[PDB]
Parts: structure tokens; C-alpha cells; sequence
RNA sequence: GUAGCAAAUAUUCAAAUGAGAACUUUGAAGACUGAAGUGGGGAAAGGUUCCACGUCAACAGCAGUUGGACGUGGGUUAGUCGAUCCUAAGAGAUGGGGAAGCUCCGUUUCAAAGGCCUGAUUUUAUGCAGGCCACCAUCGAAAGGGAAUCCGGUUAAGAUUCCGGAACCUGGAUAUGGAUUCUUCACGGUAACGUAACUGAAUGUGGAGACGUCGGCGCGAGCCCUGGGAGGAGUUAUCUUUUCUUCUUAACAGCUUAUCACCCCGGAAUUGGUUUAUCCGGAGAUGGGGUCUUAUGGCUGGAAGAGGCCAGCACCUUUGCUGGCUCCGGUGCGCUUGUGACGGCCCGUGAAAAUCCACAGGAAGGAAUAGUUUUCAUGCCAGGUCGUACUGAUAACCGCAGCAGGUCUCCAAGGUGAACAGCCUCUAGUUGAUAGAAUAAUGUAGAUAAGGGAAGUCGGCAAAAUAGAUCCGUAACUUCGGGAUAAGGAUUGGCUCUAAGGGUCGGGUAGUGAGGCCUUGGUCAGACGCAGCGUUGUAGACGGCCUUGGUGGUCUCUUGUAGAUGCUACAAUUACGAUCAACUUAGAACUGGUACGGACAAGGGGAAUCUGACUGUCUAAUUAAAACAUAGCAUUGCGAUGGUCAGAAAGU
């Protein structure tokens, strides 16, 4: 809201850091069931809080 | 022809958010926050003002 | 607000410490600014003065009367209303009084009251007028207005 | 800023909290009488800037020379 | 060209007049113009000594 | 003169009925009249906040009726108090 | 491979890019929003959407080289803006009391409810007392109260924060200058009050914080219109001393500046002063002279070095360098806006606290061969924490979505016109909503119709007609206020004139002693500049100041001139000139394909009945009404150890 509380800024900041696709060297490893990042969120698609 | 803008996120024409429009040395028309006026210190007996006494909003003195 | 009778803010002193204990009265009619109000048993019988009903003659028009002695005002407190001190009895010191409702009560002789009628009288005898007048009257007392019929 | 006086200026120069002064020369016109010099000696230090306006090149010369060697002077 | 044409008194007829008299020029502001004129004349006349206090007063209240 | 009988209550147009307009007028005149500052002598006492009558220029507020500076009940009480004070 | 992807007027040509272009970038047209916007900021909400590069499998209901997409990065700088602090409606621990208990009541109560300062006395710093003071948490506003910041520049994206320049405030330290001091806590003015300071504890007191709404009126700033001049640009077959545009001045500091109020002298009726608005005066008007508030303006400093508008010169890159102008007006029922003094209104009289000051008061301290004072002048130091990017919506918020919906505000140009109406344009912004072709039926949204004129129909539903302004005229009925724009008429363009309605200045004339131009008479500083290494040879135009007369009418003439833009003596006494300036309404002529509120905008009216008196309110999403409300009227209960009502209970 331009005048954020720090408690909201800290959580926006974690949501920013979390917003990336799967690093494409983990698909190489042994048994690796993981294909793509399932918990990926866009600012358009779904909101938070 | 030139229009102006607030400078303090308070977009509400209340008291303590009064705009005087000013032309600046940069040839630019800009808004500045004029502070509240000072009511005169008044007689402790009658209603009339106290003569020989500066207005100066409280804490200015 | 919500009361149609002026309040007389009357500055008294503190007998025990150095102050001016300001007290809020209900102005009797004819009371004016700067005039001296006298409150006590020995105080003279003038409009505005606060004397106990026992220390007063019969037929007096008193107001802001105490039900009990030490109440600090209960009766005849509204606009243009007053008690009439009908009778007396020093034997079991209890004086007979006639209330604005027309009821006769028996109060203690030490129960105080202010002399004269309470100011703002005849306020009810003008029609309120067009709804909005009522609206504005009620808006500063209570939320008991535009009454739906059951 | 303040504009003082003259005098007080010969003591402003030696106030010992001032490091810098400024000479500004503004060729100004008086009812087309003639374009004169208009020199301004500005004393920066510390909580205010003191202006001495001189209107003749003679006194300009005299107390430019009188401005202390224990001072920095920015001409324009 | 219109502002000069309206100075010389054109474009002022009955069919170029969509406001009432009291909107175009308020009867109040006309009265204030006139009275302030008559008040300042009577002020100049009494101070210049053309008339005295007693005529000033009766023509002040008649004005 | 402009209005025959309506007077001050011309501001209420045709609404509220003749008899209510006359009853409000009788008191609308009284509350808006000027009275004799019994300290000053001058005939200017500002009614302001029903029951309160201030003097224009001697700063002395008296407590009065809602629509008149001194009502018939307050005249009676002041007379009767004066009468039975002397004993 | 159907319905469909049709409301917000609209796109078109070329190049570039690219495998590919209706959609991308640029250029060029044509348009729209039209400053109550499709402009420029913000609130809540979102949360990185902001910006750069790379890129197009998915998404953008066509396309895609584009993107609010996709991949990787970059970005939000504060003593002054907010939060932080204060209280508001209120929410809530505590003491207590209820409750089997979850917990409920109450917030000053049937409570033993800690804080404040002076020195003390110097026991490596701890015991005093001057003594005081106390119905008492806390939370509660990013629109209320509130210590203090402005300008210019700067980035791909931040800036009242960064940089440069200038301030200011609070908190703390301190040393100089000043001011005060021979009984010491300043003087002046009759006075209102003044000055750079010019002791002041407890306690008390008062002010500011601190307040409605409206109508006119005065003033201010900004904008709008407008003149002369210094620049640039546009038009030029013809016309145009003209079409457009720049000519700006912040906080802050100074010296000044006013309505109001107040003071001294004076004593008014022959009643005067006076507002647009009728108030004021022997509790002292008018009048003469003064005092203050500094809002507000002026000038100056800030500050021209800044910014702007230019011209000349180059510069490989990337940068420049040089010089010039930046001046002087005028105007007003203009628009916005701050405001001052008034006035209408109320059975409505329109927050509180933090905070700051002042006084009353006289505790305590303090002198002259050395000390007082930090409410003034300067000087020194510090200012933490969090927020700060961006959209704010016909694509960033909510509505399953890139949804014709909803969602709080600020600034606001020209013309027409009563107007923030409608219509057109400037600044700024978009040109986005799948496209191409063809113009059958039926639709939807606009229109027109001969004659008749409600015959249609449940019913004049829908549409038509009326409409602005000026003059004329206006009935029944009435609660005498209304009805009323009743009804019913008449006029309106263009052009050329005529008439009226103002501001400022002058007072309207001849006779001396004493002060604009022209020397003259005396007279006071001398600024600057040429050429060599402050120095010495060294140009020098002249800046100030005083007092003598003479020159508009005119004999003097084939004809004149410089300034009426000239402070002294006795005066002769009117309804009049010069000058500058808006738009209001009348009046006349002339003129046209009888047209003229030429588009836009914009009442249909009348006679009756039922009904509710009126304005107001509700069935969000089928009912706006005669229903509800209302003022008025009436009734009923209750004098508090009470009435109506709440709670499981209670020191509710």
C-alpha cells in the first residue's frame, strides 16, 4: 500500500525470493521424482493476504 | 493551463493539508503546504485579543 | 445539548487549599454573569441562592431540590419548572413540598434547593415544526426517534 | 541569508568559524544613468550567509584588499 | 475580433442573451456600484465644503 | 409592506397550516426582538442558545425564557420572593 | 468448425525489423478524451506488476517480432514527508466481586494503588532535607491534534531523502560579544505600548491547541484576458505593425505593511458618523493625533551564478567553449482559492487530550576592584527505528477473468453560454476493444413521412409537440405565504450608429526676499585604463554639491526654440475641464429567398375525482405506493428504597 508495515514487507520479500522456477540441475540427480516447481505463484493468478 | 499536485500522500483537502500554489525560480508552478493560521492570545477576563503580543502557534513561543 | 435550560458555570473557592473549585449549576431565571450566588443555611433569600428548605419561609418557589440531604440536586431540574414549599415541621424536621407533577412530597429540612424558576421556560409552547426540528432535538440526547407504530 | 551592514563585516571576516567568502559582480543599470559594477561580498560561516552590497569600484577595490589573507575567496 | 465587435456593441441583441438580467449582471452589484458612487460623491462634497453636516446627512439617507 | 399578516413566517411558505404558522410566529418575533439591557440601559440583548440573553456591548449574559428575556412566571417569582424576603 | 468473437465515432501510407507484420518501432496524415479528462498525483487494496537485457512452447477468446507474459538481473537512500506521540466514539488489564468453569462485570471503583525537583556533600559519592504533589494502567486516527525544508540538478527505473546551494527545529553541551550591577535584578512613552536582552521556586491563574453552516462584502496569491519592448518560430498568389511562443523568482532573514481593537486631547441636539446589508455615540460620537496583531503585500537579501529563450563556434569519439536578452506595464460582478470584518439560522449554539506560553506570586540566590544573566547575538555536537519502486483501474484492487460492474479524494486552460450544462479547440494522453468482403430477410440503435389526428390500445404505452431570454397578460381557489413559467400572446440575426450609467487628477488665473534645462559663480571625491616583472612608468571619460537669471500668451516674423511635464506676498470665487477605463440596457437606421434561443441546449398545458397534507423512508435482484415516517393531537406509567428495559450471576 506504499505505506506497508515491515511485517508485510518481510513476507512480500520471502514471496519474491520463492518466485523462481526449479533450478534445472536438480532434474539430473538420482531417483529425482521432481519435474517442475509446483508451488509457483504469479501476482495475477492467485493472491495471498 | 498548468495544474499542481500534493506532496505528502494525504490526498484529502482537510486542515493541515492546505495548498497555496506558487511559481518557483525554475519557472515551474508548484503547490506548497501552508501551515495553520494562529488565533491571537486573548484577555483572561474579556473576549477581546491581547495587544502587543505575537500570534505564533503554540511551541513557536 | 439535549437539555433546554442554560447551565450557570459558577466559580467558588476551596476553603482548605488554594484553588477555585468551579461548579456547574442549572441557571435559575434572572441569574446573570458576574453576579454573586450565595450557597448555605445563612445565605439570603434571593434568586440564585442555595439554602436548605428548613432555613426558608413557606410559599417560596425553589428549584434543583435534593430528595435526600447531600444528594446534590434531583427535583425541578428541567426548563421552566419549580417546586413550591407548601408546609413545614421542625418537630421531626421534614418540610412538605409540591412538585411540578402536582404531587405532594415530604423532604428533610437539611435538603437544599436554588430559589426562583429554572430558566428557558415556555420552550415547549412553540411547535417544534417540520420533522427535521425533532430530528436535530433528539440527535444530541438519544436514539429514541422516528417511532414505528407496533 | 542576512545583508549586513556595513559595518560588522570587518569582524565577520575574523569570526574564526568562517573559512570561505565570495565576490559576485553584477553589471546593474540605474535608470540608464550608466551600467556600474554592483559587487557582493558574501561570508559563508556557519549558520548563515552574510551579504555586503557595494555600488562603487573604488570601495570594492579598497576592502577586496582589506579581505584577510587568512580566508578563501571565490571570485565568481 | 469578437471581443472588439462586442466592445462596439454588436452580438448583444435579444437573440444572443440566454441568461436573465439578474444572472448576466446582478441587480445587487448594480445597486452597490451606484450607492458606493453616490456615497463617495457626498463624502468628497462635504470634505471639500460644498455642503455642510446637515444637508450631507439628509442627502446621505435619501441616496 | 409586502405580506398582509404572514410576516416572519413567510419563510415557511404554504406548508404546516395557518394555525401552527401563527403559533410559531408569535414566539419567532419575541426571540428575534431586542430588549433593554437592565445594566446598560441600551436596547440590544442578543438572544443566543434558547434561554440565554447576552448584552451586545457590556458583556453581561442573563438567563431568560426560551423566546422572551423575562417570562410572566419569572416576573411573579421575583415579585413574590421580594415580598416574603422582608420577614 | 455451429453459436458466435457487432456497445466506449477510426483508422490510413511508408520505411525499418523479422522466416513471418492489420496489430511491433519510427516518420507522416486523419481522429478522439476536451481539464466533473482517456491529464497529472494519491487513499485503501495489490506485491515487484516498476526498469533493463534475452526471448515467444503456454497466456493476451484474431495475430504477435509486442506485452502487466516468459527467463536473468537492476531498483525504493529522510533530524524536517508519514508512522512513532496525544486523545475521540470506544476497547481494556489492576483492585475487587460473580461464575462448576471456559471466563463475565467494572476502569475509578467499599485498595496501604509513586514521582518531582533543589542543592547535598565530595566518606574512589551517599545521606539529607528545601520540601512539595497526587480519584490512578494500557490500546484506540498513515484524513482529528501535531517541533522543524526549500530551490535547482541528477537515474534505464529513487528522490520535499541523492548531489549542489541555502535554511530551520528539537535534545544536549559550553566559551566569547552584548545587556544589567554603587544597595544590585534595564530603561523609555501622559497613555494604548515600545526596545537586543533586562533574576523568579512552590502553588495558583489565564491563553493558545480549540473548532457549525450558510449569504453577500473587502483584501491577497494563482490562473484567465491584455499593452510596450528584447528573442525565436508559423503564414505570405492577396491581406495581416501579426499568428504562436520565452521574458520566472522557493523556503528562509530583514526593513516595512491593516481591517479590527485600543490610547490621549476634546464635549456632541441645528442629533451627527456610517454599511451592499442600520448599527454606533455623555459608561464620551464626529474630528485631530497616536499604539498594536504581521495574516497579507512591497523592496531587499536568497539570486542569477539558477532556470528559461537565443546567437556564434567547433568537437572522431564523448563532450563542449564563447557571448547576448531575461525588462516595464495595465485591468476585473472573471475562475479557483486563503482570508478578514459582518450578518441569517437553531427546542441543532456546532470534540477532547498531548503540547506550548504568559501572568499572579515572592521561595532562593547575586555586586563592583569583580559577578549577574543561557527567554539575544554568535560559536560547538547529535538526531535512532520502520515505510518510501509502481497501478489506483473499459488490463495492476473486488467481482472465478486482461469482466461495459463496483471502489475514497486533490489540481484544473481558451471560445460560445447564466453556467463545472451540451458542442469545438490548447497542454498532456490515447488512436486500444479480431479483421477482410458484400449490403437479402428479421432484428438492435437512430431518423422522415401526403391526408386524417387516438379511429390503435387494458390504458395516448412509445414517440411527436412545448422549450432560452425580453416585453405584455395571468383565472378559479387559498391556510392570503401561494396557485404562477397558470392560461394566452408579441419580439430575437448581421451591420453602422445614437443615448445613458464611472475612476483619478486640477482646483479655477496678477504682485517680492528665498529653489527642472543652459552655461555661468564657487565647489567636494577622483572611478578607470595603456604597456613590463603586488611592483613600478601610467591613460583619465569626470561621480557628487550649492544659487543667479532666462526661455506658456505674444509686439519682435519670409518663422522660431530648450522647460508649463519650474518651493516664497497682498488673492477676484463656479457647474467645469484634462485624463484613463470596462460592459449593461435602452433607442434608431440599414440589410437578407420573413431568416435569426438558426447547431447544441431546452416546461406541454387545461377542467375534474379518489387518495396521502407537505419535504423525507423501504421490499439490494419482479411491488416506491394510497404503505412507513413526520409535525400536530390524545392517552397511559413513574417523584428515584422509582418507571420502562438488560443480565447465568454479581461490590452488574
Amino acid at each position: 500500500a506504499a505505506q506497508k508495515s515491515f511485517r508485510i514487507k518481510q513476507k512480500m520479500a520471502k514471496a519474491k525470493k520463492q518466485n523462481r522456477p526449479l533450478p534445472q540441475w536438480i532434474r539430473l540427480r538420482t531417483n529425482n521424482t521432481i519435474r517442475y516447481n509446483a508451488k509457483r505463484r504469479n501476482w495475477r493468478r492467485t493472491k495471498m493476504n | 493551463a498548468q495544474r499542481v499536485t500534493f506532496r505528502r500522500r494525504n490526498p484529502y483537502n482537510t486542515r493541515s493539508n492546505k495548498i497555496k500554489v506558487v511559481k518557483t525560480p525554475g519557472g515551474i508552478l508548484r503547490a506548497q503546504h501552508v501551515k495553520k493560521l494562529a488565533t491571537r492570545p486573548k484577555c483572561g477576563d474579556c473576549g477581546s485579543a491581547l495587544q502587543g503580543i505575537s500570534t505564533l502557534r503554540p511551541r513557536q513561543y | 445539548s439535549g437539555r433546554g435550560a442554560p447551565l450557570a458555570k459558577v466559580v467558588f473557592r476551596d476553603p482548605y487549599k488554594y484553588r477555585l473549585r468551579e461548579e456547574i449549576f442549572i441557571a435559575n431565571e434572572g441569574v446573570h454573569t458576574g453576579q454573586f450566588i450565595y450557597a448555605g443555611k445563612k445565605a439570603s433569600l434571593n434568586v440564585g441562592n442555595v439554602l436548605p428548605l428548613g432555613s426558608v419561609p413557606e410559599g417560596t418557589i425553589v428549584s434543583n431540590v435534593e430528595e435526600k440531604p447531600g444528594d446534590r440536586g434531583a427535583l425541578a431540574r428541567a426548563s421552566g419548572n419549580y417546586v413550591i414549599i407548601i408546609g413545614h415541621n421542625p418537630d421531626e424536621n421534614k418540610t412538605r413540598v409540591r412538585l411540578p407533577s402536582g404531587a405532594k412530597k415530604v423532604i428533610s429540612s437539611d435538603a437544599r434547593g436554588v430559589i426562583g424558576v429554572i430558566a428557558g421556560g415556555g420552550r415547549v409552547d412553540k411547535p417544534l415544526l417540520k420533522a427535521g426540528r425533532a430530528f436535530h432535538k433528539y440527535r444530541l440526547k438519544r436514539n429514541s426517534w422516528p417511532k414505528t407504530r407496533g | 541569508r542576512e545583508i549586513t551592514d556595513i559595518k560588522q563585516f570587518l569582524e565577520l571576516t575574523r569570526r574564526a568559524d568562517v573559512k570561505t567568502a565570495t565576490v559576485k559582480i553584477n553589471k546593474k543599470l540605474n535608470k540608464a544613468g550608466k551600467p556600474f559594477r554592483q559587487t557582493k561580498f558574501k561570508v559563508r560561516g556557519s549558520s548563515s550567509l552574510y551579504t555586503l552590497v557595494i555600488n562603487d569600484a573604488g570601495k570594492a577595490k579598497k576592502l577586496i584588499q582589506s579581505l584577510p589573507p587568512t580566508l578563501k575567496v571565490n571570485r565568481l | 475580433a469578437h471581443a472588439q465587435s462586442k466592445r462596439e456593441g454588436r452580438h448583444s441583441g435579444y437573440g444572443k442573451r440566454k441568461g436573465t438580467r439578474e444572472a448576466r449582471l446582478p441587480s445587487q452589484v448594480v445597486w452597490i456600484r451606484r450607492l458606493r458612487v453616490l456615497r463617495r460623491l457626498l463624502a468628497k462634497y462635504r470634505d471639500a465644503g460644498k455642503i455642510d453636516k446637515h444637508l450631507y446627512h439628509v442627502l446621505y439617507k435619501e441616496s | 409592506k409586502r405580506t398582509k399578516k404572514v410576516g416572519i413566517t413567510g419563510k415557511y411558505g404554504v406548508r404546516y397550516g395557518s394555525s401552527l404558522r401563527r403559533q410559531v410566529k408569535k414566539l419567532e418575533i419575541q426571540q428575534h426582538a431586542r430588549y433593554d439591557c437592565s445594566f446598560c440601559g441600551k436596547k440590544t440583548v442578543k438572544r443566543g442558545a434558547a434561554g440565554i440573553w447576552t448584552c451586545s456591548c457590556c458583556k453581561k449574559t442573563v438567563a431568560g425564557g426560551a423566546y422572551t428575556v423575562s417570562t410572566a412566571a419569572a416576573a411573579t417569582v421575583r415579585s413574590t420572593i421580594r415580598r416574603l424576603r422582608e420577614m
